[PDB]
RNA sequence: UGUCUCAACGAGGGACUCGGUGAAAUUGAAUUGGCUGUAAAGAUGCGGCCUACCCGUAGCAGGACGAAAAGACCCCGUGGAG
RNA sequence: CCGGAAGGAGUGGUGGAGCCGACUGAAGUGCGGAUGCCGGCAUGAGUAACGAUAAAAGAAGUGAGAAUCUUCUUCGCCGUAAG
RNA sequence: CCCCGGGAGGGGAGUGAAAGAGAACCUGAAACCGUGGACUUACAAGCAGUCAUGGCACCUUAUGCGUGUUAUGGCGUGCCUA
RNA sequence: GGUCAAGAUAGUAAGGGUCCACGGUGGAUGCCCUGGCGCUGGAGCCGAUGAAGGACGCGAUUACCUGCGAAAAGCCCCGACGA
């Protein structure tokens, strides 16, 4: 028995084409473009999806040390203080957000001000 | 370049640039009024001015100096004993053009050319 | 072959670039005034045959 | 005017195209139509005919006919009001195409496309 | 004696503009700059720095290791033929 | 929408007469590449060209439509020829 | 039979379940060409994606939920063969 | 409110881009059989009484195919069938 190519091709094909979307010019369109392209994006996307942390953690740490800053430490005075003071864990991205509450930030940096006299 | 300038080539060589503005001066003549290209128009109009203002000098002379231009006897025998005589009292302008849009095959805009 | 080749197809998008300058002028027509009509200025006017008066036949 | 099924509705509502008219296998490249047809778009179908009359393609001539099908169909067919009509949509298509094949320097071949043309216009009451 | 110093002017046929008909080789895809540096050792496409509004038309040939023929030289094959 | 993947289902649109699921068995069974094959359509581009530099002009006619067909009168070209 | 057209082509009318079958006559994918609409682009350096966030738009596996588009930031050297 | 100043920002699209919608091209895919393929078995020589294979003809009207052969889409006898 004959058993030709039939649907099967066009199938695989068009899951590709529709993973295309917003793809400019061909890379959108023709098949074996917009399958290259998918190789590439796969690098992308994995490397990228571990390095977002990376890059949230920098941004907080951006407004923190603003922040300390603003009241005469600096993220590494404020943070070590803070650390020293029975250990507050407060993540980095919760600290920004008292980066937004700012009478509260200002207690915790008169708070690591003190454990470090 | 070109800071002066005899009309035109057409897209001719001497020998024809003369050929056609004889024949076409020639049917003016004839035929009171035709119409061609727009261009052929515009370069016919002061051959033929001056050729009717030849003319108009009555004496054998004027009329062989036609002859030069006018090879058909009876175009030139109308020139010299109706058309010149007529135009008697009108300094030049003897002639007009009006141009009447687009033609078909090339897209070329043709014009009449009259006497006046 | 043709000493000169070109290098990559040129792209669906730069081609309609390039093209962005042959559309066509449409004539400033006019209204004739005597055979109400349509016509091209400084000639004579198809419809009618009219010039101020009237040139051309039918 | 809900339906139950596709084919009552198919049995009982024939689907029809005011102001539409088609110019089928126009023997000319659906390029130069489409210069034409653009200058005679969104207008007055006076203007149409007009612009038409005095534009110096050799596509004006079919894209004038077929502008007048429109015409004729509304006025027709489907009953509007012609001091009213305008050129509400219009466009050319690709026809079929006669591939030719021509001689050429030192023995070699080659195809030529005399391209054709679905030049169709559609016209309306254009209101507002 | 325009081969030349040293090129000029003129002619026609193209090239240019409009209307009709309308190919080709080539083309991974392209949103396709300069310097310097680095990279498989000659970078539009990596790094730094400079410069740069969008789109065409006529033209020049430096690059795109431009196009054409799975180098004819050279070596290799326990290949071929005269 | 669902499954860990290959993939699978729901629903709506087309379509107009055959077809899913499960178990087993047999395969011409899974494509981006081969300067692969057949076919279709693109880019170059409205670009180059329209095939001897022996020219053509006007009037009149026919026709849905004429630079190009017919008629008239001129013009130019071959004439040990292009008779 | 009627309409525009020299025709070709088409729009109606009528047959038929159906003309979403009309003789370029089953389905009718894709490349490729177009029309309309949303969101968008004329200081800009680009393997065309990817992550992130704001803006705008729509709500039939669908109101925390997205889906489409987009601005800016970060990151980023096509595929295969050898 | 008005002028002057300084600063910040909007919209315009020649054209392009992504998405949607509607068509055109083209003829994949599904269905189908008017056509093939193999295995099994059967049957197996035609011709000087003219072979195989052809040419030219035969029709009211005939270009192609079929059938026929100047007695030419046909003639005679027998069997079958019964509009
Ligand atoms: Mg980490
Ligand atoms: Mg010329
Ligand atoms: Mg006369
Ligand atoms: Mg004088
Ligand atoms: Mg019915
Ligand atoms: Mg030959
Ligand atoms: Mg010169
Ligand atoms: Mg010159
Ligand atoms: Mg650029
Ligand atoms: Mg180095
Ligand atoms: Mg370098
Ligand atoms: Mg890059
Ligand atoms: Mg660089
Ligand atoms: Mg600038
Ligand atoms: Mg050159
Ligand atoms: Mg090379
Ligand atoms: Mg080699
Ligand atoms: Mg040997
Ligand atoms: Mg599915
Ligand atoms: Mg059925
Ligand atoms: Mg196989
Ligand atoms: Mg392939
Ligand atoms: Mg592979
Ligand atoms: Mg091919
Ligand atoms: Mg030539
Ligand atoms: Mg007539
Ligand atoms: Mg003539
Ligand atoms: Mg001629
Ligand atoms: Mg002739
Ligand atoms: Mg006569
Ligand atoms: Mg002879
Ligand atoms: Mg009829
Ligand atoms: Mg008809
Ligand atoms: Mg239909
Ligand atoms: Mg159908
Ligand atoms: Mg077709
Ligand atoms: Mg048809
Ligand atoms: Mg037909
Ligand atoms: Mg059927
Ligand atoms: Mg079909
Ligand atoms: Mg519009
Ligand atoms: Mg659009
Ligand atoms: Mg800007
Ligand atoms: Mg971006
Ligand atoms: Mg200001
Ligand atoms: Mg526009
Ligand atoms: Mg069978
Ligand atoms: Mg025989
Ligand atoms: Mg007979
Ligand atoms: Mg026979
Ligand atoms: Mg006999
Ligand atoms: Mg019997
Ligand atoms: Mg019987």
């Amino acid at each position: 028995p004959r058993a030709k190519t039939g649907i099967v091709r066009r199938r695989r094909h068009k899951k590709v084409l529709k993973r295309a979307k917003g793809f400019w010019g061909s890379r959108s369109k023709q098949y074996r473009n917009a399958f290259q392209t998918l190789l590439n994006a796969a690098t992308y996307e994995y490397r990228d999806r571990r390095n977002k942390k990376r890059d949230f953690r920098r941004l907080w740490i951006q407004r923190i040390n603003a922040g300390a800053r603003l009241h005469g430490m600096n993220y590494s005075t404020f943070i070590n203080g803070l650390k020293r003071a029975n250990i507050d864990l407060n993540r980095k991205v919760l600290a920004d957000i008292a980066a937004r509450e700012p009478e509260a930030f200002k207690a915790l940096v008169d708070a690591s001000r003190n454990a470090r006299q | 370049m070109r800071h002066g300038k005899a009309g035109r080539k057409l897209n001719r060589n001497s020998s024809a640039r003369v050929a056609l503005a004889r024949a076409q001066a020639t049917a003016l003549l004839r035929e009171g009024r035709i119409q061609t290209t727009l261009t052929k128009a515009k370069e016919l109009r002061p051959f033929v001015e001056q050729l009717i203002t030849t003319a108009k000098g009555g004496d054998l002379h004027s009329r062989r100096l036609v002859a030069q231009d006018i090879h058909d006897k009876d175009v030139v025998r109308k020139v010299m004993d109706e058309v010149a005589p007529k135009y008697a009292e009108r300094p030049g302008g003897y002639t007009r053009i009006l141009r009447v849009g687009t033609r078909r095959g090339d897209g070329v805009t043709m014009a009449l050319i009259e006497l006046v | 072959a043709k000493h000169p080749v070109p290098k990559k197809k040129t792209s669906k998008s730069k081609r309609d670039m390039r093209r962005s300058h042959h559309a066509l002028t449409a004539p400033n027509l006019t209204e004739c005034p005597q055979c109400h009509g349509k016509k091209l200025s400084h000639h004579i006017c198809p419809n009618c045959g009219y010039y101020d008066g009237r040139q051309v036949l039918a | 005017a809900t339906f139950r099924n596709k084919k009552q509705r198919k049995q009982q509502v024939k689907l029809r195209k005011p102001g539409f008219a088609v110019a089928k296998y126009v023997r000319m490249s659906p390029r130069k139509v489409r210069l034409v047809v653009d200058v005679i778009r969104g207008k007055s179908v006076q203007d149409a005919e007009d612009l038409l009359r005095f534009i110096p393609r050799s596509a004006s001539e079919p894209v004038a006919k077929v502008l007048n099908s429109a015409k004729a169909n509304a006025l027709h067919n489907d009953e509007m009001l012609e001091d009213r009509l305008f050129v509400k949509e219009a466009y050319v298509d690709a026809g079929p195409t006669l591939k030719r094949l021509i001689p050429r320097a030192r023995g070699s071949a080659n195809i030529i496309k005399k391209r054709t043309s679905h030049i169709t216009i559609i016209v309306a009451e254009k209101g507002n």
